[PDB]
């Protein structure tokens, strides 16, 4: 098949696009992902939060840059 | 050998089964345990195929059913005439059809509904009827409300007779199957007698009653001044006065010198300008022509003598090479399935009603009718809706037949068979063409509005911008404009001003004018076309795969209506032709709403108004606003909304009331449209816990509706809300502005 | 009784040819063929749509999916009491003319039939999914 | 009560069955051991064949009209409405 | 007065909009005869308007800047300032009739649950028993409080439950 | 006749007649006693 | 066990008539895991009004 | 592939087997019920989960229970 959703080969084995759809739909339901261990999942959500924060800071900094650039 | 075959005292008469719910069917007769029992009981009350298997008894059932139907209609017409005779200002409006609004409904002096008894002229206090009974009766020449009184009375009597007829023919003497099957006999009978005689008698009433009295009306004599109709029948003196051909009586007709009778069989065309109605001479000539036609027509088929024809024989004869068995066995089919004839007649009748409304607004026959813009619009929209619904019912019962009565064993290689074969290619091509239509016709308006918001109107599609001129329609219009010259030498005027020509004015109101066709109208026509093609698509899919599909090879086994076949293999949700005709209802409503919008706006803009130039209601704004949907919404809807959104404190205030209420109910439908009967039954279980908690459970087990039933409830409420909203808006707007 | 074989040289019943016919999947993955001998010649209906006439005795038809042949078996077995035997075929040419192929028919008890997938227990005796947690995949409690 | 003559593989046994009692229940109360499984009118285990007399099996769900017209009866949900004769152990003859 | 609400028996906008109403009335009225049914109806309408207004003024309704009556919701306040006749008594009558109807409903329900044909009595009704329970249902509150003191109203913990409770 | 009585004791017709009775009650009430606001 | 026609209260949780009462049609004397035959008056969401039961799932009430 | 399971309440009236349009069921000898018959699913990989079995089992809880699983071309009922 396709490495479709590596975290879920069961989905990666669908010969339809529903493979794609559900691989999206479950990209972040690690509790259902394959072979997930507890501490692993913990670190996973850890990095998830990390990226979340990075997102926020990027948003704010871009706002401020662009206003300083093109505002009154 | 055609004759009369009946059975005496087949059915008895007792109120016994009246005390017995569900007696007609097997299962329902067992009585209710859960709540769906009552629902299904109601649902199947008139499914006589479900009732039993006797073709003959089912025929008798539907026969009595028609009897009762006619009786209902009699009741309604009679009550209409009754309230016209008793609670109307029709005689006032006879004295002045130019400044009295037809009104026949008065309400009671109660908590405040009384405000609605507004002023329609002639000191009358009621509600303006948009039905046009006034112009109808004037065309027919009714003068004294006594006449309407007599009319309503006779209608009561007729209804009673029809209901007794149903009773007798069901319980006392019910005909036999072969008698029901003497089809060519029935055709000849109907075709000749019913239509020809009706038309001919109407023509006689016209000639001897209406044309004289309407002639005097337009002459201007007081209504209460004309002699009585039977007095006219007595005294050929006055008839010859009106038209000297009558001095010679009928001997000229017996000498084939029809030319002399021309005084009352004209070929003017056009309207009576002082009246806006068609030329009554021309109307009578029309009807007598129709009469002779159907009369000579009713003698086509053999019944009990060597001469005639055989439907079967001719149908078998008509076969082509590419087609195999041609038109064979269809005789057998139609002789056997009620739903076949049903669906046929329904489709035909819907189409008719559409054409009826078309020609009616095209060439209004009734006196001063064209002035009543509201009545025009109302009857038109009315009959259009009726026709579309008849179409979808046709599709419904056709699919019903295909489920139930179908049999391959008799149709081996017929038109039906090859259709069943290449249905896939057929439907494929249909999909493709509908998709192309939608794309182009919709994107036109969208690109227009896009260039507009983009400030590039130069790049739109307008009669000023890049144009799409219906050269065809305009060329044909001029063609009809010039036809009477040579292709109709004995003609005086074209049948319609919209072929071209002048404007007719009665009382300042624009009665009729020639109508041009712009790229806007091009676009709207193409819209309509695309929508109708979608509707025929969904219907055709439903009917073609009603019995089977590459998905469901055994679909014929699941009955006509059925919720689904599970969520298995992906999910079988909404897989019945029942569901298909459901969807079709939706798309049809969409289509006809669009069409009536087109009609209303174009009328208001380029047709209606008041003469002085033409004070067009919306000043032809449509011409340049219709190319863009922004113009559409604002200039049509937002503009004409004022009448309804400020109608309060007026007699028309109920229009805005029902406007908002229709909004309400139309949204109410959506909970059904979206919800889930499983969820519902879950809530049912919760609440029955609540009840039993107080020993207040009902014996009949409460049950959530079937998937189908929920679908039906929702769609009914939805269509109701939409049509009512639009109805209110139109009525208020036109009563205010016209 | 013994497993029969398939004979590709069987006069297929009389039908004019439809458009609900076989597809790529037949030439690619597999396709099934149905085998039955009718007592007489008679018209019948095609599950994929259409009216067809079967020949006397040996008659053969092929399909892709299983449900086609299964519904067809129902039709003949309940309308003409025939006992067809339809197989599983692949583009390899390998047959397995199997769809109810099992000596007799499964609707009656038969010696030799070993129970499978049968939870020798009630259904309410299943355990909460909190226990199937952290397995190698999504597994239901009733899986055990 | 109605006399129900049961024509069984062991011979004939005539039992009395009240109008309000199912054939199968009366047979068991009389000490006979007729076939059954679902006892709900939804299978063929308890099939018999009425040779004469009438039954009311209106709540049955498994048999079609032609089967009942040939006398087949689901004894677990059938009441006698007359003295009747019923061959038991008829499931095989239904198939 | 309360919340700065002046009586419309005192308020100006009250009489203002009243006169405005009568003005619209006479305006629609001025297009007829006198004996005309529309004329006499409009006159009766004016009469009804003025009468309703005199009644509203006599009721002592606090009617604010709109001159329109606003209602008060406090037992203490309504009692202290003579305004129970607007909420208190209406609510009391409502609850009376409502409890009556519900009680007699349950009475018939229990009577028919004590039957062999529950469905058939649920469809077709016992006319005389209905009339009897209707006549007797006045003492519904005393009966109910009696059954409460006996604790016989409510069903015990035997009704069906869901598996997870 | 008894058949007729049973037909009248059928449910929806009874619901009908009771509703008609109540509604006519209240309409006559408003007729003779127009414009109720308090008490 | 209980007598035929007798009234028992059903205790099998997964049953429609759970926490309710039924009528013992009969009880088998063979080795069946559920010999109690008990009718019901209200039907289930399947419409059935009678189900088989072991002895414990019911109680004579 | 979907999942199907048999439970002791099988009265063996076969309606399940009688209902499976895919022959994913069959009856075997047994001794738990009077019918001495147990339902059996040897061809689960053919079940499309159309559950008509579950519809047919007259059993209080369905002597049989379906559980939709992954998707194969046969599971989806595709003929293409
Ligand atoms: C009050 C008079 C009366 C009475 C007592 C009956 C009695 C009956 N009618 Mg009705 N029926 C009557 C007048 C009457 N009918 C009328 C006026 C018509 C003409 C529309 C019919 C048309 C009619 C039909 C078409 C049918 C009945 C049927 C019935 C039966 C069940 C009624 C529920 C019963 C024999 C049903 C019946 O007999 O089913 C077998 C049935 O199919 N009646
Ligand atoms: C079929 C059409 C029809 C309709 C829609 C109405 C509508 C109405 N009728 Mg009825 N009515 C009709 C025919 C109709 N009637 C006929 C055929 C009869 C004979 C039984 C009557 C006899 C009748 C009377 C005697 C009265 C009404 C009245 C009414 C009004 C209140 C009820 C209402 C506007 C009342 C009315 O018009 O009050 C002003 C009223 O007094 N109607
Ligand atoms: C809830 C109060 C109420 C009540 C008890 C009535 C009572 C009545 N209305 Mg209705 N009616 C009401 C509100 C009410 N109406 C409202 C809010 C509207 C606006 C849609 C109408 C609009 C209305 C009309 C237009 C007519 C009636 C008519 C009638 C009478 C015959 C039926 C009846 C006395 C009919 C009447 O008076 O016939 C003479 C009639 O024609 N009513
Ligand atoms: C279909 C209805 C109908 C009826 C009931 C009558 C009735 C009558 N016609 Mg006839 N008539 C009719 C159609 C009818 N006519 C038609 C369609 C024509 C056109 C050919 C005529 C042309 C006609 C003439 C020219 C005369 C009659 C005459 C008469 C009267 C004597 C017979 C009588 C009142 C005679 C008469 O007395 O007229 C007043 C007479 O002279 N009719
Ligand atoms: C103008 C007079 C006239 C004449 C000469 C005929 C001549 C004939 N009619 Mg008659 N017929 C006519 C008008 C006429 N009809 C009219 C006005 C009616 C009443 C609506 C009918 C209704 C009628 C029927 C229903 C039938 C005939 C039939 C016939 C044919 C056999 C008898 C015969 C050719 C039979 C036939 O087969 O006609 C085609 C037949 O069954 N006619
Ligand atoms: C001439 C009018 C007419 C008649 C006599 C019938 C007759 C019938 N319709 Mg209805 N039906 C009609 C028009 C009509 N229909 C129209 C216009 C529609 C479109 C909304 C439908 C759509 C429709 C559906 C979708 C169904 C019926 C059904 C029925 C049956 C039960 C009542 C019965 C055969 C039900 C049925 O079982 O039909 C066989 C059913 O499900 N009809
Ligand atoms: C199906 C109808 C249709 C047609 C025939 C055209 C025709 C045209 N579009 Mg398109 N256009 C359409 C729908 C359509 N458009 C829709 C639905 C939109 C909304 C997204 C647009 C938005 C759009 C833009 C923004 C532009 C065009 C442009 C064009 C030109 C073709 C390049 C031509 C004027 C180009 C243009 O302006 O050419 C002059 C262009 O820039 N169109
Ligand atoms: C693709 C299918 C299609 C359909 C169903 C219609 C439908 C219609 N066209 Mg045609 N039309 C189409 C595409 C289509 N048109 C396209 C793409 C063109 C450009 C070549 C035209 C150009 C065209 C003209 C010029 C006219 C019509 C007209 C009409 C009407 C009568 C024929 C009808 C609404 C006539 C009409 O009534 O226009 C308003 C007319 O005069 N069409
Ligand atoms: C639904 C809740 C509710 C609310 C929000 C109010 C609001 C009010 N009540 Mg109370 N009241 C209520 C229900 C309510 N009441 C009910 C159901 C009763 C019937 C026993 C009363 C009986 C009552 C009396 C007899 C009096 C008030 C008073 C008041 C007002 C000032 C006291 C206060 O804030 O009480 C807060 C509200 C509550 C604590 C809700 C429970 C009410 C209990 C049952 C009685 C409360 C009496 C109250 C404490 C008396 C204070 C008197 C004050 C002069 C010191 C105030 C508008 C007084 C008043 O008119 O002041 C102008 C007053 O004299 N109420
Ligand atoms: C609300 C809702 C329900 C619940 C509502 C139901 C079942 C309708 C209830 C109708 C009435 C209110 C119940 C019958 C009342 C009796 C006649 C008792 C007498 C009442 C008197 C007032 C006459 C569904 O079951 C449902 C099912 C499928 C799709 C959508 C829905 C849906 O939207
Ligand atoms: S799930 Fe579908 S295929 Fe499987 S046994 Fe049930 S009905 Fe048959
Ligand atoms: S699942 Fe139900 S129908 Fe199928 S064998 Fe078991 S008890 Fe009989
Ligand atoms: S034992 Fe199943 S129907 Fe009688």
């Amino acid at each position: 098949t396709k490495l479709f959703p590596k975290f879920s080969q069961g989905l990666a084995q669908d010969p339809t696009t529903r493979r794609i759809w559900y691989g999206l739909a479950m990209a972040h339901d690690f509790e259902s992902h394959d072979g997930m261990t507890e501490e692993n999942l913990y670190q996973k959500i850890f990095a998830s939060h990390f990226g979340q924060l990075s997102i926020i800071f990027l948003w704010t900094s871009g706002n401020l840059f662009h206003v300083a650039w093109q505002g009154n | 050998k055609v004759k009369i075959a009946v059975d005496r005292n087949p059915v008895e008469t007792s109120f016994e089964k009246w005390a017995k719910p569900g007696h007609f069917s097997r299962t329902l007769s067992k009585g209710p345990n859960t709540t769906t029992w009552i629902w299904n009981l109601h649902a199947d009350a008139h499914d006589f195929d479900s009732h039993t298997s006797d073709l003959e008894e089912i025929s008798r059932k539907v026969f009595s059913a028609h009897f009762g139907q006619l009786g209902i209609i009699f009741i309604w017409l009679s009550g209409m005439y009754f309230h016209g005779a008793r609670f109307s200002n029709y005689e006032a409006w006879l004295s002045d059809p130019t400044h009295i609004k037809p009104s026949a409904q008065v309400v009671w002096p109660i908590v405040g509904q009384e405000i609605l008894n507004g002023d329609v002229g002639g000191g009358f206090q009621g509600i303006q009827i948009t039905s046009g009974f006034f112009q109808l009766w004037r065309a027919s020449g009714i003068t004294s409300e006594l006449q309407l009184y007599t009319t309503a009375i006779g209608g009561l009597v007729m209804a009673a007779a029809m209901f007794f007829a149903g009773w007798f023919h069901y319980h006392k003497a019910a005909p036999k199957l072969e008698w029901f099957q003497n089809v060519e006999s029935m055709l000849n009978h109907h075709l000749g007698g019913l239509l020809g005689l009706g038309s001919l008698a109407w023509a006689g009433h016209q000639i001897h009653v209406s044309l004289p009295v309407n002639k005097l009306l337009d002459a201007g004599v007081d209504p209460k001044e004309i002699p009585l109709p039977h007095d006219l029948l007595l005294n050929r003196a006055i008839m010859a006065d009106l038209y000297p051909s009558f001095a010679k009586g009928i001997a000229p007709f017996f000498t084939l010198n029809w030319s002399e009778y021309s005084d009352f069989l004209t070929f003017k065309g056009g309207l009576n300008p002082v009246t806006g109605g068609l030329w009554l001479s021309d109307t009578a000539h029309h009807h007598v022509a129709i009469a002779v036609l159907f009369l000579v027509a009713g003698h086509m088929y053999r019944t009990n003598w060597g001469i005639g024809h055989s439907m079967k024989e001719i149908l078998e004869a008509h076969r082509g090479p590419f087609t195999g068995e041609g038109h064979v066995g269809l005789y057998e089919i139609l002789t056997t399935s009620w739903h076949a004839q049903l669906a046929i007649n329904l489709a035909l009748f819907g189409s008719l009603s559409i054409i009826v409304a078309h020609h009616m607004y095209a060439m209004p026959p009734y006196p001063y009718l064209a002035t009543d813009y509201g009545t025009q619009l109302s009857l038109f929209t009315h009959h259009t809706w009726i026709g579309g619904f008849c179409i979808v019912g046709a599709g419904a019962h056709a699919a019903i037949f295909m489920v139930r009565d179908y049999d391959p064993t008799n149709n081996y290689n017929n038109l039906l068979d090859r259709v069943i074969r290449h249905r896939d290619a057929i439907i494929s091509h249909l999909n493709w063409v509908c998709i192309f239509l939608g794309f182009h016709s919709f994107g036109l308006y969208i690109h227009n509005d896009t260039m507009s918001a983009l400030g590039r109107p130069q790049d739109m599609f307008s009669d000023t911008a890049i144009q799409l001129q219906p050269v065809f329609a305009q060329w044909i219009q001029n063609t009809h404009f010039l036809a009477p010259q040579l292709t109709a030498p004995n003609a005086l005027a074209a049948t319609s001003l919209t072929w071209g020509g002048d404007l007719v004015a009665v009382g300042g109101k624009v009665a009729m004018m020639p109508i041009s066709l712009g790229t806007s109208d091009f676009m709207v026509h193409h819209i309509h076309a695309f929508t109708i093609h979608v509707t025929v698509l969904i219907l055709l899919k439903g009917v073609l795969f009603a019995r089977s599909s590459r998905l469901i090879p055994d679909k014929a086994n699941l009955g006509f209506r059925f919720p689904c076949d599970g969520p298995g293999r992906g999910g079988t949700c909404q897989v019945s032709a029942w569901d298909h005709v459901f969807l079709g209802l939706f798309w049809m409503y969409n289509s006809l709403s669009i069409v009536i919008f087109h009609f209303s706006w174009k009328m208001q803009s380029d047709v209606w108004g008041t003469v002085t130039g033409v004070s067009h209601i919306t000043g032809g704004n449509f011409a340049q606003s219709a190319n863009t949907i922004n113009g559409w919404l604002r200039d049509f809807l937002w503009a004409q909304s004022s009448q309804v959104i400020q109608s309060y404190g007026s007699a028309l205030s109920a229009y805005g009331l029902i406007f908002l209420g229709a909004h309400f109910v139309w949204a109410f439908s959506l909970m059904f449209l979206f919800s889930g009967r499983g969820y519902w039954q879950e809530l049912i279980e919760s609440i029955v816990w609540a009840h039993n908690k107080l020993k207040v459970a009902p014996a009949i087990q409460p049950r959530a509706l079937s998937i189908t039933q929920g679908r039906a409830v929702g769609v009914a409420h939805y269509l109701l809300g939409g049509i009512a909203t639009t109805w209110s808006f139109f009525l208020a707007r036109i009563i205010s502005v016209g | 009784w013994t497993v029969p074989t398939l004979n590709p040289d069987t006069p297929s019943p009389i039908f004019g040819g439809s458009t609900g016919g076989l597809l790529r999947k037949a030439q690619t993955e597999e396709f099934y063929v149905i085998t039955w001998e009718a007592k007489k010649e008679q018209i019948f209906e095609m599950p994929t749509g259409g009216a067809a006439i079967m020949r006397q005795g040996p008659n053969l038809l092929k399909f892709g999916k299983k449900e086609q042949c299964l519904a067809l078996t129902t039709q003949l077995r309940n309308k003409f009491k025939l006992t067809p035997c339809f197989y599983r075929v692949f583009p390899d040419g390998k047959v397995q003319y199997l769809h109810p192929a099992d000596g007799v028919y499964p609707e009656k008890v038969n010696a030799g039939r070993v129970g499978a997938n049968q939870n020798m227990r009630r259904i309410g005796q299943n355990v909460n999914p909190i226990k199937v947690k952290f397995s190698g995949r999504m597994m239901s409690p009733a899986e055990i | 009560a109605y006399k129900v003559t049961l024509k069984t593989p062991s011979g004939d046994k005539t039992i009395e069955c009240p109008a309000d009692t199912y054939i199968l229940d009366a047979a068991e109360e009389a000490g006979l051991d007729l076939p059954y499984s679902c006892r709900a009118g939804a299978c063929s285990s308890c099939a018999g064949k009425v040779a004469a007399g009438t039954v009311d099996q209106s709540d049955q769900s498994f048999l079609d009209d032609a089967q009942m017209g040939n006398g087949f009866v689901l004894t677990c949900v059938a009441y006698p409405t007359s003295d009747c004769t019923i061959q038991t152990h008829q499931e095989e003859a239904l198939y | 007065d309360i919340a700065g609400l002046t009586p419309c028996s005192e308020s100006k906008a009250y009489a203002k909009l009243e006169k405005k109403e009568l003005k619209t009335l006479e305006k629609r009225l001025k297009q007829y005869e006198a004996d005309s049914a529309p004329a006499v109806a409009l006159k009766a309408t004016m009469e009804r308007t003025k009468a309703r207004f005199a009644n509203y003024a006599k009721a002592g309704l606090l009617c604010g800047n709109d001159g329109l009556p606003h209602l008060i919701a406090d037992p203490g306040l309504a009692l202290k300032y003579g305004h129970a006749g607007e909420v208190f008594i209406p609510t009391f009558g409502f609850l009376y009739v409502a409890g009556y109807i519900g009680y007699v409903g349950r009475q018939y329900l229990i009577a028919v649950k004590g039957e062999a044909k529950p469905t058939d009595k649920e469809i077709i009704i016992d006319v005389p028993l209905a009339t009897k329970l209707a006549w007797q249902g006045a003492g519904w509150p005393l009966a109910a409080v009696q059954e409460l003191q006996r604790g016989t109203l409510l069903e015990k913990e035997e009704n069906i439950t869901v598996s997870p409770r | 006749m008894k058949d007729f009585t049973t037909y009248l004791s059928t449910a929806p017709v009874i619901a009908t007649i009771w509703f008609t009775f109540t509604a006519g009650l209240l309409i006559e009430i408003n007729r003779y006693f127009p414009d109720p606001l308090v008490f | 066990g209980p007598k035929r026609g007798s009234l028992v209260k059903i205790l099998r949780p997964e049953s429609y008539w759970f926490n309710q009462v039924g009528k013992v049609v009969s009880v088998d004397q063979s080795g069946v895991r559920y010999p109690v035959v008990v009718r019901f008056e209200n039907q289930n969401y399947a419409g059935v009004t009678t189900n088989n039961y072991a002895l414990d799932e019911v109680v004579a009430a | 592939a979907h999942i199907v399971k048999i439970y002791d309440t099988c009265i063996g009236c076969t309606q399940c087997v009688r209902a499976c349009p895919l022959d994913v069921l069959e009856m075997v000898p047994w001794d738990g019920c009077k019918a001495s018959q147990m339902a059996s699913a040897p061809r689960t990989e053919d079940c499309v989960g159309c559950k008509r079995c579950e519809t047919a089992c007259p059993t209080d809880f369905l002597s049989v229970r379906v559980y939709l699983g992954s998707e194969s071309t046969r599971s989806m009922g595709l003929s293409y």
